[PDB]
């Protein structure tokens, strides 16, 4: 089933209080049988669409919140062309962490990976929509925030990074 | 702590670019081997057009022509057996005991099976050398009939359409160059593949050597 056209590494990042394995289970297809992260310190989880006649095979890297001992960053972020930072709608604390993951980013990744930020019912807005959208165009990031039980725009999201990210190659390679 | 998890961490997001840069390589190679084959159906096509008819109805000729040369290699190559098949014989003879040769090869009307019973052993090995060797004959003289009937086959038709096969020959030609970089091309095709596919191997194989390690942990933290 090792069928496909592009191969792309896409993080997930973002304080540790949003519980992003739940939105992810539903699209991910876990690699591994236990646990990964509080043993290895990643969760490894793969999806594969289709773009523009091309096949995208794109791999999630997941968590390493508990960067209480976590030197493995330099290989975590390293080749990674997507990046999720993932922030809570309910929370104000992870979306003024969401400059210290950035710092992370742009301490250990490239400087040309696609960076989208996402927000996760009984809770009722703590970071209002318009902030977190304008705080993402004056960084130069993508935006779009989605709750567990309506998970359309989540899906919209990984396409929408994945299809920006093939834009980016198939430009490279273009120029020839 | 952690054990061996920040080495194959590297090995995989390095697999990663050796995969991309892969299969880059194979598309490519898949691209100059569609256009090649488009370009020769389209010139192939245009020199038939302005060839004419000749092309058409000669082509019987170069089929013998091939058949041709398929029976001059099988030929070849049953010469080589009889030759080393040859060699066995006599260094089979190399066991000497004169008389006893040319007892074989004087007259093989009767050899009496029982004689070997009161001679040399080492004429049983000897003797089916001789086995081999003959029907290694055998097959040699066969393929060059063979042979000799595909040539003169392919000379008479030669001479029957000796007009259409001058006028057809830069047809064939062209044919041929077209199918021998056809096949280089996807020589190289096939090439890159392997190279991919075993990329992929090694990314499937230091993942799964990723979830072992965490599989040790599992059974490590069991014990409680």
């Amino acid at each position: 089933d090792d069928e496909y056209d592009y191969l792309f590494k896409v993080v997930l990042i973002g304080d540790s209080g949003v519980g992003k394995s739940n939105l992810l289970s539903r699209f991910t297809r876990n690699e591994f049988n236990l646990e990964s992260k509080s043993t290895i310190g990643v969760e490894f989880a793969t999806r594969s669409i289709q773009v523009d006649g091309k096949t995208i095979k794109a791999q999630i890297w997941d968590t390493a919140g508990l960067e209480r001992y976590r030197a493995i960053t330099s290989a975590y972020y390293r080749g990674a062309v997507g990046a999720l930072l993932v922030y809570d709608i309910a929370k104000h604390l992870t979306y003024e962490n969401v400059e210290r993951w950035l710092k992370e980013l742009r301490d250990h990744a490239d400087s040309n990976i696609v960076i989208m930020l996402v927000g996760n019912l009984r809770h009722l807005r703590a970071v209002p929509t318009d902030e977190a959208r304008a705080f993402a165009e004056k960084n130069g990031l993508s935006f779009i925030e989605t709750s567990a039980l309506d998970s359309t725009n989540v899906e919209a999201a990984f396409q929408t990074i994945l299809t920006e990210i093939y834009r980016i190659v198939s430009q490279k390679q273009m120029s020839d | 702590v952690d054990p061996r998890i920040q080495g194959e961490l590297e090995k995989l997001n390095q697999s990663t670019d050796d995969i991309n840069r892969r299969e880059t390589e194979l598309e490519d190679a898949r691209q100059k081997f569609r256009s090649v084959l488009v370009e020769a159906t389209v010139k192939l096509d245009e020199l038939v057009k302005k060839i004419g008819k000749a092309v058409e109805d000669s082509k019987p000729y170069w089929e013998a022509r091939r058949v041709a040369r398929q029976a001059q290699l099988e030929a070849q190559k049953a010469t080589q057996d009889f030759q080393r098949a040859t060699e066995v014989l006599r260094a089979a003879k190399e066991t000497i005991s004169l008389a006893e040769q040319r007892l074989l090869e004087d007259d093989k009307r009767q050899f009496d099976s029982a004689w070997q019973e009161m001679l040399n052993h080492a004429t049983q090995r000897v003797m089916e050398a001789e086995q081999t060797k003959t029907r290694s004959e055998l097959v040699h003289k066969e393929t060059a009939a063979r042979y000799n009937a595909a040539m003169g086959r392919m000379r008479q038709l030669e001479k029957k359409l000796k007009r259409a096969i001058n006028k057809s020959k830069p047809y064939f030609e062209l044919k041929a160059k077209y199918y021998v970089q056809l096949e280089q091309l996807k020589k190289t095709v096939d090439d890159l593949q392997a190279k991919l596919t075993l990329a992929k191997g090694e990314y499937k194989m230091a993942l799964k050597n990723l979830e072992m390690i965490s599989d040790e942990i599992h059974e490590r933290r069991r014990s409680s």
